[PDB]
């Protein structure tokens, strides 16, 4: 039901979120903030399922993090950050498994711009595009069509708004408002899409 | 000694081990702490060898979390280790209220783990006294100094470390309230320079702001008049 | 010289002093090995109402191991459970009877863990063990304070050391059908502590027993054989 | 499975069959096993519940017997005599049988087996004890039985059974009783192992024999 | 699988064949499942692989430090109390069936040992997939006394009619003689295209000489 | 400076806290047992506390028993002796617990020398104060008394003394023996032993086992007594 | 079914003086999604051993970790390369230490035994360390059957680089070809003493 | 109660350290030659049986161990080596490096110089053994450092010892050369009280061969 | 009374145990470090036991952490040896977690913490142990770093502990350059161990010497520092 989306390249990193926090039959909000959690230093890190465990587990792995960055006074790799993540997520797989799954992105000097997929068993690769979700479905061939590997920030924008008309006409979750990231130019980006 | 009482009463009534911390942080090195409007300046002595040592490992000066930052004086590595707990504590605070650790709360506890060492079985005082600066819930910004014994209080302006008592009544005798930055940093740098020699290496400054911690550089720091 | 612990010397006379302790108690005890067969006779004394029957040194500690200790009588009654708790756990893991030399090798691993340790006291306990191997041969190992042990072919716990291995010598030098040898090597034990004490010894006072193919079970002779057997050297 | 014991004059006979398990995986299993010299025990259920705990009371009788130690001086068929003439040390039956009882009862969740003790000692003469599944213990002063096998011969045994049975006697009624129950019951065969416990030393008998009628 | 074992005079034969299956699918053609414990004692095992496996490498590695300890030679008995142990602990879920064989001062032993931690000294035993077609072989013809080369003939003539009769037992014989003095081990005792060059594509190609 | 710790043997090769205790206990509360021709006999001088007047009139007992049929008394202090006897109890109890069936005597002094030995070991624990007689008689076996002392010794007697002037008692009870005497004509003896060595009312205290008590622990009679005092 | 998940196979076989082991690149997602089309399942441990891993993704990953880490800490501490059957060994003993609580993972372990004579040598296991020492190829994966099929029928004895590379390449698409949960392209890695190639196939992905 | 025995003392030294050397220093002699294709150790009442007296004793077949110093302490440490050489034969499937072993029991060793409410081992041990790596012998000392040898000696009047095997060894030795020089740096420290071992699996030199040579 | 508080002040601030510790070091043998534009070097000087010792394969100074970072040792061996293992484990349990090679002062801060944390808490001895951990990494670049039994740890361009390390340093003061190439740093290397054991010409049987280059660990053969010798 929670729907998440990512596009890597070589001049941008973008991400993508339905803002819909639900509970049984209803909607809770149309602008929902729990599913971003951006870290300083150029990272992300998109979760989708239960609302309380992505509050858990995300802050977990952003105060970790950060703990980590003022101890030893240095920006994270966004590659060392992914698969922190993975390891954090896969401790907890058998004891008492966090139902989220997990779209990483950021920038590095030494990587580019990274992204990284992962599902709630803990089974992580980097890819070029990734998404989350039933929504995962018919987002994805739409992702394959349109990406070339010299995209601008419009033309990898046009995909999204393609893949969310795509998630407006077919799915039955007609989700409509989309909250966005945009990793370019070393600048973090936001922005909101609606239908 | 694993669970043996090290700090004990005296006959007259004081726990020796902490005048002991308190002579190992007067052997330790001088800092000073002063307070503006939105602004504080933390000014800490540096002594490396030249051409040998490298001068940015030391770093006497420590950023806490996003609105705290601290400097000490006494025994380094009894400092490294908890300045480790007091991040790990301000993680832990900031996780567990969604909201960043103010200034007060990191203070009281550092203060609280003094005490606490000072008082468990088998377990030494720290020898380190520390000069925190950050701001509160209210946006107020504001400096605590806390000893070895676990006693901590707030102050406009302060100093800590060898020579402490000189600086103090340098700052007694010359701090303003609301001044600017230049002056602060001014006022600061000639406070701190009354007991070390007059150099522009013997010395690291920083400016804690509500943004950032900003460190100023050696060319600023020169030219002193 | 109070912890277990090394003096600038380089000597640790805690277990010296403990050695001393056992000898101060001033009771003697004679082990022998033989042909097929292992003998311990011991004094029988303390360390007019005194039950004195029930005075020993020599304990039981499996059917076929035996064993005699000398010194404190607490830490000889504390060891001769570690001795048997030490048997016990072996026949318990591997199912079938541990020997003498093994029972050996552990308790003075036991005596080591505390004569490294300045928490724990040392024993002040010297003991023979006897017993028959699976070989069908007999076994003769002695410990002592100091946790080492060693195997002879006989061997004097008390206060005449390396006084009593001239005489035990002599006899073994002298001597070099299982009932013969098992008449002879009891009879050199009760010769060799009556040499080594001096004195005549009454059979009501002294305790003889005895390990042997005939009979595997350590058994302690009866008061009117030790009356044959001194009636005989006389 | 057959297990019996029987008391009779100055002595108590146990006896067995070999047979274990549709597919008889053994046919030579000691099903009596020698915990002392004074005592012995037959096993039924579980063969790895038996011998473990069968195992643990061995090492329990061992550190009994050294304990019951006093100080000083005092005073085909196999047959053995005793070590200790006048049981100055050899532990009782009951205690035994208790500390079972206790071992089966405290791990009675998962342990499902039975057990007869039968032995002699100097206070009570002979004896026998029944521990059951739960570890529930009786003293079963003229006979006792267990094994699936046994269902088919309580009236046997109820009806031949006399007070004060001579040993020839005694011996017909176990050897045609554990006979009768291999006669009938399909879990229990092979040669016949009986042992025969009194006051001075213990036989062991092994018999080979089949049922016609 | 098919395990056997036997004892001769003054003597223990051991022996196995040589397939591990996966399912339906043949993996190793010609594995090996008689065990070193001692130089005196052998085994052979059935059940679960990995179980199998490592159970005796323990037990071999326990023997072998007893031996360095007590400077006797290792005793069948022992490794079967160590062995039922270890095997009730676990209450049947290490599925172990071995047949334990060796020689020690008390003769010949073997044992069958049963993965719920029960053993049982006899005079021969078969175990695995084809352990009825060995047993009725063995209780054919197996005799109260024999030398070696009978029983060993005997126990390849018994795991030759596990091959053909089980499925789940194939390749070739080995067998173990284990005596007083020394043991003596045959793996195979009885043993019953080329492509054009650049066919392939390949999409990269890179090599890096170390 | 060797006797300042359990755990040192001195240059002597000995523990002079042992010795120490032995001291204590000497100088302590007087106790004895007998064994007589048919029962045994306890008896517990107290003495030392002849001065306290305002003591309720025969409280202080220092007589206790184990399973009915053992007696078990001390010289030593008062808690640890408790001590002691609570644990020579709870072994009792364990040893039912396990085997159905009473503990034997000398098993159970074994266990308990064992129990005080263990105190005299390790370099942070008390040894205990207190010298054990502990006893029990029997139609068959007649009568059995074992005397624990501190250093975990345990030795079998026909009679034991300990505490204060137990050579006088020793020298005196030396004197007849009372494997030919009824316990009924020992209290007399032990009465006149203890006037050798107005408060002889109040500062005693006795126990016995023989026929007329079934052979289990009890306290002897005021109606008893008085004719033999 | 847990292996059914992420899908995924490995292979690995000897030639004369060299060997070679391959596998397929994909990440599967709920048994039928590919998220991945690189998802490499070989990983290097030292220059004369390899692994290869099959099984669930984060098990794969988790076991890859844990062996780096015990194989560097040996390296540093002995200051020499593993050796190969050592290395065997330790990842037998890692799987059955997870006995009751598994990684499922079937790996194969392929490298050079020293002596200086390099053979060959491959080994298999299951979840729990059953050994699979084997002299011709090694399989494990869910395309295990059609893999052994493979092998069985158009392995040949004591071939030269070239010719194992053909063979071991034919094999692992044509297992892959009839699986619906592997495929997606194909690695090779062909090891010899002096040299090593690395070989992507031209593969279907459907 | 857990505080180190062993301190710093004013002059930067751990005199227990030292106290054990003099120990080990006082103790019966022991050396060990290494040759090209081979290893060797070797060290020197009438009633004390020669059998159950033997320092040099086997870890591994193909690691020995001897000694100088206490009997009990190198005991306990022979079952300790034994263990780790045991648990990496077990984990690895293959035997022990000398190496390895020697690092792990010179840890051990160093343990117990720190822990609280101990003392230091009062002993020195030589490894001796073989591998891939070659022959290997090594020295570990009371302070748990670990020393590489080509030939060394360890007891009693071990500089003149040294002194002797320095002017007498050579790096081409055979076997015969090895155990003739330790035979005569034994006699010169000074049959039936000498102890040869040799490293091929580890093997002990009876009397016979000891006289022979 | 047998304790005898090694974890406490003494009336002037000071742990007794750590000067003590400290002033051990200054007795062992001489260690020194250096940093060039190609390269961290360090170097050793070996106590002659005897001359049948297997020196061929035998660094008691210089050893392996990792393959980015290496430390030279200066005080107790066997106190050194355990700490060194400690390091190797950090060094795989950081690549462990965060499946990246560590930086060689978070090692360095790991290590002091536990020697501090022996200085501290128990009632345990210090490690009388002083390294000087050379290493590369991305972050920052090659890195030089020492430590003391205290905990207390700094960074350097080259310096020197153990005997004589006054006249190290003032030979490192004299001759360190910030641009040199790796001959260059190795010969300096040579002449601060010549002139620490006041010899112009040094031995090369007792001269230990290895590098680390971006990353690659170089440790010199005894015949190779032969050839430096003569240059």
């Amino acid at each position: 039901m929670d729907t998440l989306i990512g596009l890597r390249g070589n001049n941008f990193v973008v991400l993508a979120a339905d803002t819909y926090s639900i509970n049984s039959i209803i909607k809770l909000k149309n602008d929902d903030n729990t599913k971003f959690y951006d870290i300083h230093g150029n990272k992300c890190l998109l979760l989708g399922g239960s609302i309380g465990d992505r509050l858990q587990f995300g802050e977990f792995i952003r105060k970790n993090v950060h703990l980590y960055q003022y101890q030893n006074n240095t920006d994270m790799f966004v590659k060392s950050f992914a698969f922190f993540t993975r390891k954090n997520l896969a401790y907890y797989l058998r004891r008492n498994p966090f139902e989220v799954n997990c779209l990483i992105a950021g920038y590095d000097k030494k990587d580019g711009y990274q992204l990284y997929w992962c599902d709630y068993l803990s089974n992580m690769d980097s890819v070029n595009k990734g998404a989350h979700g039933y929504g995962a479905y018919l987002v994805s061939a739409i992702l394959d069509k349109y990406y070339h590997e010299n995209l601008t920030v419009d033309e990898a924008l046009d995909i999204f708004k393609l893949c969310f008309e795509e998630l407006k006409k077919r799915f039955l979750l007609t989700q409509i408002n989309y909250e966005l990231r945009i990793m370019y130019d070393n600048k973090v980006e936001t922005q909101y899409v609606t239908v | 000694s694993y669970d043996r009482a090290i700090t004990v009463f005296s006959p007259d009534g004081h726990l020796l081990q902490v005048e002991h911390a308190l002579e190992a942080v007067k052997k330790g090195g001088c800092a000073v702490a002063i307070k503006s409007s939105n602004f504080a300046v933390l000014a800490v002595e540096k002594k490396n060898i030249p051409k040998l040592q490298n001068p940015k490992t030391t770093e006497k000066l420590i950023k806490l979390d996003e609105h705290n930052c601290l400097a000490f004086a006494g025994l380094n590595a009894d400092a490294r280790v908890l300045v480790n707990k007091t991040r790990l504590e301000c993680q832990r605070y900031y996780l567990n209220m969604d909201e960043p650790a103010p200034v007060d709360y990191i203070a009281k506890y550092v203060a609280k783990v003094q005490q606490k060492f000072t008082h468990r079985g088998g377990v030494r005082p720290f020898g380190i006294a520390t000069l925190i600066a950050g701001f509160k819930n209210n946006k107020e910004i504001c400096i605590y100094q806390t000893e070895p014994s676990g006693i901590y209080a707030a102050w406009k302006a302060q100093a800590i470390g060898k020579n402490a008592k000189i600086v103090q009544e340098f700052l007694e005798k010359n701090y303003q309230e609301n001044m600017e930055q230049k002056d602060c940093i001014f006022l600061a740098l000639k406070a701190i320079f009354e007991v070390v020699e007059l150099s522009s290496k013997n010395v690291e400054v920083a400016l804690l702001t509500e943004k950032d911690l900003t460190f100023i550089e050696e060319q600023e720091i020169n030219s002193m008049v | 010289r109070h912890l277990t612990i090394f003096s600038p010397d380089g000597n640790l006379y805690q277990i010296e002093y403990a050695i001393k302790a056992v000898k101060n108690t001033n009771i003697t005890s004679v082990g022998v090995k033989g042909e097929n067969c292992a003998v311990i006779i011991s004094q029988k004394k303390m360390a007019k109402l005194l039950d004195y029957n029930n005075i020993t040194n020599i304990y039981n500690i499996t059917d076929e191991i035996g064993c005699s200790m000398v010194g404190m009588p607490g830490d000889c009654l504390s060891m001769v459970y570690k001795a048997r708790s030490e048997a016990s756990e072996f026949l318990y893991s591997n199912g079938y009877n541990v020997n003498a030399e093994t029972l050996c090798r552990n308790i003075c691993d036991k005596i080591q863990v505390y004569t490294q340790h300045a928490y724990m006291r040392l024993h002040a306990c010297s003991g023979m063990i006897i017993g028959i191997d699976e070989n069908n041969k007999p076994e003769l190992f002695k410990f002592d304070p100091s946790g080492f042990c060693a195997g002879y072919r006989a061997c004097v716990i008390g206060n005449k050391e390396q006084e009593s291995i001239s005489v035990l010598e002599r006899l073994l030098e002298k001597r070099k059908t299982i009932d013969e040898d098992i008449r002879n090597t009891t009879i050199l034990a009760i010769e060799a502590l009556q040499t080594i004490l001096a004195f005549d010894l009454k059979a009501s006072e002294i305790e003889v027993a005895i390990v042997s193919t005939k009979n595997r079970n350590f058994t302690q002779i009866s008061e009117k054989e030790i009356d044959n057997y001194l009636t005989y050297i006389a | 499975t057959t297990i019996i014991g029987i008391i009779y004059d100055n002595g108590v006979m146990l006896a067995c069959d070999s047979r274990t398990s549709t597919f008889i995986s053994n046919k030579c299993s000691r099903k009596i096993n020698r915990i002392n010299e004074n005592l012995y025990v037959c096993r039924s259920g579980a063969s790895a519940h038996s011998q473990k705990i069968i195992e643990i009371i061995k090492h329990y009788c061992v550190s009994m017997k050294n304990e019951n130690r006093k100080k000083g001086r005092f005073h085909t068929k196999n047959k053995y005599f005793y070590e200790d003439k006048f049981n100055d040390y050899n532990p009782l039956v009951e205690n035994v049988a208790h500390i079972t009882k206790k071992i089966i009862y405290t791990n009675n969740n998962f342990l499902s087996c039975a057990l007869i003790f039968g032995g002699y000692d100097k206070i009570k003469k002979q004896q026998l004890y029944a521990v059951n599944l739960n570890g529930s213990i009786i003293e079963k002063h003229d006979f006792a039985v267990s094994g699936s096998g046994s269902i088919y011969i309580q009236s046997y045994l109820q009806d031949k059974y006399k007070k004060f049975m001579t040993k020839k006697e005694c011996f017909n009624l176990i050897l045609n009783c554990v006979k009768y129950a291999m006669h009938n019951d399909n879990s229990s065969g092979g040669l016949i192992r009986i042992v025969n416990i009194t006051k001075s030393f213990v036989e062991e008998f092994t018999v080979v024999n089949t049922q016609m009628n | 699988t098919t395990i056997c074992g036997l004892v001769c005079q003054n003597a223990v034969i051991l022996g196995a064949d040589t397939r591990a299956t996966e399912g339906p699918i043949v993996a190793d053609k010609n594995c090996s499942k008689l065990h070193y414990i001692s130089k005196n004692i052998w085994c052979a095992g059935a059940g679960v692989a990995g179980d199998l496996e490592h159970t005796t490498l323990w037990l071999q590695h326990n023997v072998e430090l007893h031996r360095l300890n007590t400077n006797t030679q290792p005793r069948v008995s022992m490794c079967v109390s160590r062995l039922t142990q270890e095997l009730f602990k676990y209450q049947g879920y290490k599925v172990c069936a071995i047949v334990l064989g060796g020689v020690d001062v008390n003769g010949p032993q073997l044992y069958g040992i049963h993965p719920h931690g029960s053993s049982c000294l006899l005079p021969f035993t078969a175990l695995g997939s084809g352990s009825l077609n060995a047993m009725a072989v063995l209780e054919a013809k197996y005799r109260d006394n024999m030398t070696i080369e009978e029983g060993k003939n005997l126990v390849c003539e018994a795991i030759c009619a596990g091959i053909f009769n089980d499925l789940g037992s194939g390749g070739n014989v080995d067998i173990c003689v284990i005596t007083k003095d020394s043991y003596q081990h045959i793996r195979p005792y009885k043993e019953p295209t080329i492509y054009p060059k650049g066919t392939t594509p390949i999409l990269s190609e890179k090599i890096e000489y170390i | 400076g060797y006797d300042l710790s359990v755990s040192t043997f001195s240059p002597d090769g000995r523990l002079y806290q042992v010795e120490y205790i032995y001291k204590s206990i000497n100088n302590n509360n007087t106790a004895l047992c007998l064994e007589c021709k048919d029962g045994i006999i306890c008896c517990c001088i107290n003495s030392n506390m002849d001065k306290n007047k305002m003591i309720k009139k025969n409280s202080y007992n220092r007589i206790y028993h184990v399973n009915n049929n053992i007696i078990i008394t001390y010289s030593g202090f008062d808690g640890d002796a408790r001590n002691i006897i609570d644990r020579a109890r709870s072994e009792a109890n364990t040893y039912y617990y396990n085997f159905h069936t009473n503990i034997p005597l000398h098993i159970l002094v074994n266990r308990i020398s064992l129990y005080i030995h263990a105190y005299t070991l390790y370099w942070h624990m008390r040894p205990f104060a207190a010298s054990i007689i502990i006893s029990s008689f029997n139609e068959k076996d007649k009568g059995d008394i074992y005397c624990i002392e501190p250093n975990g010794a345990c030795y079998k007697y026909s009679g034991i003394v300990i505490g204060k002037n137990k050579e006088m008692f020793k020298t005196e009870i030396e004197k007849k023996d009372y494997k030919d005497i009824n316990v009924r004509d020992a209290i007399e003896d032990i009465y006149k032993f203890i006037l050798t060595s107005n408060n002889l009312q109040n500062l005693v205290n006795f126990s016995w086992i023989c026929k007329e008590s079934s052979y289990e622990f009890q306290n002897i009679h005021e109606e008893i007594l008085t004719p033999a005092l | 079914s847990i292996y059914n998940y992420n899908g995924g196979c490995v292979l690995g076989m000897s030639g004369s003086n060299c060997v070679a082991i391959a596998c397929d690149l994909r990440l599967g997602a709920n048994t039928f999604t590919t998220v991945s089309t690189k998802f490499s399942k070989i990983f290097k441990m030292n220059n004369n051993v390899y692994v290869g891993l099959s099984g669930l993704a984060t098990d794969i990953q988790t076991l890859y970790e844990i062996l780096r880490y015990r194989v560097n800490l040996y390296e540093v501490r002995q200051d020499a390369e593993m050796d190969v059957e050592c290395f065997a060994n330790m990842l037998s003993s890692i799987l059955y230490s997870n006995r009751f609580s598994p990684y499922f993972v079937n790996p194969i372990v392929v490298g050079f035994k020293l002596k200086v004579n390099y053979e060959p040598y491959l080994t298999a296991y299951d979840l729990i360390g059953a050994k699979c020492e084997t002299r011709d190829f090694v399989v494990n994966g869910v395309t295990s059957e059609q893999l052994f099929g493979m092998c069985e029928s158009l392995y040949v004895k004591d071939q030269d680089e070239n010719g194992l590379f053909e063979t071991i390449s034919q094999c692992l698409l044509s297992a892959l070809d009839r699986d619906c949960i592997s495929g997606w392209g194909a690695e090779v890695l062909v090891l010899t003493p002096e040299k090593i190639i690395k070989k992507k196939l031209k593969a279907r992905m459907d | 109660y857990s505080f180190s025995l062993t301190t710093f003392s004013p002059t930067g030294k751990l005199v227990q350290i030292e106290y054990a050397l003099n120990r080990v220093s006082s103790s019966s002699p022991a050396l060990g030659i290494r040759a090209k294709n081979g290893v060797i150790i070797a060290t020197e009442n009438e009633l004390i049986e020669e059998n159950s007296i033997f320092k040099i004793q086997q870890i591994s077949e193909h690691i020995g161990i001897v000694y100088a110093g206490m009997p009990g302490d190198f005991r306990v440490l022979l079952k300790r080596a034994r263990k780790e050489a045991i648990r990496y034969s077990l984990q690895y499937g293959s035997e022990i490096l000398v190496k390895e072993l020697v690092k792990i029991i010179a840890s051990i060793v160093q343990e117990f110089t720190q822990t609280g409410g101990v003392r230091p081992f009062g002993l020195s041990l030589l490894i001796c053994g073989v591998d891939v790596y070659g022959y290997h012998l090594y020295q570990i000392d009371p302070s748990g450092c670990y020393f590489n040898w080509m030939a060394t000696c360890v007891g009693k009047d071990y500089q003149n010892n040294m002194s002797f095997l320095e002017k007498r060894y050579n790096k081409d030795i055979e076997i015969e050369d090895a155990i003739h020089t330790a035979i005569l740096t034994l006699k010169e420290s000074y049959e039936k009280n000498i102890e040869i071992g040799v490293a091929k699996p580890f093997k002990i030199l009876t009397q016979n061969e000891i006289k022979d040579y | 009374r047998y304790d005898s508080r090694t974890t406490t002040f003494s009336p002037e601030g000071r742990l007794y145990q750590v000067e003590y510790a400290l002033e051990a070091i200054n007795n062992a043998s001489i260690t020194i470090g250096l940093i060039t534009k190609d390269g961290v070097i360090l170097g050793a000087d070996k106590v002659f036991i005897s001359k049948l010792i297997d020196k061929a394969n035998n660094y008691e100074k210089i050893y392996k952490i990792d393959k980015h970072i290496f430390c030279g040792v200066a005080g107790l061996n066997a106190d050194a040896n355990i700490l060194i293992n400690q390091s190797r484990l950090y060094a795989q349990r950081y690549l462990y977690n965060y499946n990246e090679v560590q930086p060689v002062s978070q090692l360095v801060v790991q290590i002091c913490d536990i020697k501090q944390s022996y200085t501290q808490y128990g009632g345990l001895r210090p490690y009388g142990v002083s390294f000087l951990i050379g290493g590369y990494d991305t972050k920052d670049g090659y890195q030089l770093y020492h430590t003391d039994p205290s905990g207390n740890y700094s960074g350097w361009f080259a310096t020197a502990i153990g005997t004589n390390n006054l006249t190290a340093s003032s030979v490192l003061k004299q001759e360190w350059k910030n641009d040199m190439t790796l001959e260059e740093g190795l010969l300096l290397a040579l002449k601060t161990l010549a002139k620490s054991t006041d010899t112009e010409i040094p031995k090369s049987e007792k001269i230990e010497l290895a590098y680390l280059t971006n990353v690659y660990q170089k440790y010199l053969t005894e015949k190779e520092i032969e050839e430096l010798i003569k240059l």
